[PDB]
This record gives structure tokens, sequence and C-alpha cells, in this order.
């Protein structure tokens, strides 16, 4: 865009880049631990391993 | 040297004007090193430097062709002292001199030659690369029994 006139879909296509590059960290960081009442059984993510898969269609 | 050439004539306004030397598409021969290079590949980004020139390059020269073409349109009379050689980008070098209604008798064919092709052999003195011309190309090699002497006088 400095020199050219730019994508006019680059709005979109940076957004969704930075969506799937920054903002899924983002949310799945914020889910909180689940404990039961009695605390017996506790339940969490890793995060750090999360997975895209490509579409099947 | 000896005597004139040619039949002396009343000579059409405005007068004649000779540009001698190599006809060149392009080819800015003012080369030195600027500082602020643009990306290697990208060359849509190169522009820029077309509105932020080195200092050299500001308004560059060319070729002496195309002061003949630029002085043609300007309204002058342009002749093009030359030589091209008979292969086929020598005939496109003159007939776009021909279109822009240059001059061209002055212009001469050498048969044996290929238009802007420098032969050169590559030497690799003190582990460093170097050219040196073998055989150098039609531009380069007008003689002097081959000049015009009618666009001279004139």
């Amino acid at each position: 865009g400095t020199s050219t006139i730019p994508g006019f879909n680059q709005i979109q296509f940076e957004g969704f880049y930075r969506f799937i590059d920054q903002g899924l960290i983002e949310e799945l960081s914020k889910f909180p631990k689940i404990e039961d009442i009695d605390h017996e059984i506790e339940f969490q993510l890793f995060v750090e391993t999360y997975q895209l898969v490509e579409p099947l269609i | 040297v000896d005597y004139d050439d040619g039949i002396d004539f009343p000579y059409d306004d405005p007068p004649l004007v000779c540009c001698f030397g190599a006809v060149q598409k392009e080819f800015v021969p003012v080369v030195r090193v600027h500082d602020n290079p643009m990306h290697p590949d990208i060359y849509s980004q190169w522009k820029m430097l077309q509105w932020d020139p080195p200092e050299f390059g500001r308004a560059p020269g060319g070729p002496p062709s195309n002061v003949a073409i630029s002085h043609v349109r300007l309204g002058g009379r342009a002749a093009f002292m030359g030589k091209v050689g008979g292969d086929d980008y020598g005939e496109e070098l003159v007939l776009m001199m021909n279109k822009e209604r240059v001059q061209t008798r002055g212009v001469k064919f050498d048969e044996g030659a290929s238009t802007a092709c420098t032969r050169v052999k590559i030497k690799f003195e003190d582990g460093k690369m170097k050219a040196e011309t073998v055989k150098e190309p039609p531009e380069d090699s007008l003689l002097a029994s081959e000049l015009n002497l009618a666009v001279l006088k004139e």
C-alpha cells in the first residue's frame, strides 16, 4: 500500500490471519480450570498444543 | 581534411543538427552507488526511487539517439551518425528513428556484426572476476571512411 493500490480484500485477509495467529490463544487461555464441589476431579486444557486441521472437504 | 562532399543547397529551415554515437534503447550510462535501495525483487516498490531519486539520477541522460528523437519532436531537424549491425535488432533501431523522422542516411550497416552485442572474455585475476573486450559491438565501430560528409556539411 506504500507504492501500489492495496488488494481490496486486504483488511479481511489480515484480520483473519490475526484471529488464527493470535486471537485463538487469547481466548483459549481465558478458559477457567473446572473443579467440582468436592474438588476430587479437576479438568484442564493444555493450550500450548492447540491444533487446527485442514478441512476434509 | 581535403575537400568538400555533396552539392551545396539552400538547406531548409530549421537548421539541421547531427547526433554522433551509439543508438540504444534506454540504457542509462551514468551509474553510481545509491544508499537507499528498495526490495531486490518487488519492482513495484522501485517507483519510490523515481520520486525520491539519487542526485545523479534527478534528470538522467542517455544515448545520443535520444537527443535526436527529442529534438525532432520539439520541432527541429536531426540526423544520426553511427553504425548498427545487419541483424533484426539493428533494423528495429533504425525503424524507430525513421518513425520519429530522424534522418538515418548517416547510419551505416555492418552485416557481419550483431547489434548491441559485445564479445568479452572472463578472467580471474588476483582472485577476482574481470572481463576484457575481444570484439567491440557495431555501435562502437564506426570508421572515419564511413562518415556521411553531406550531413557534417549541412
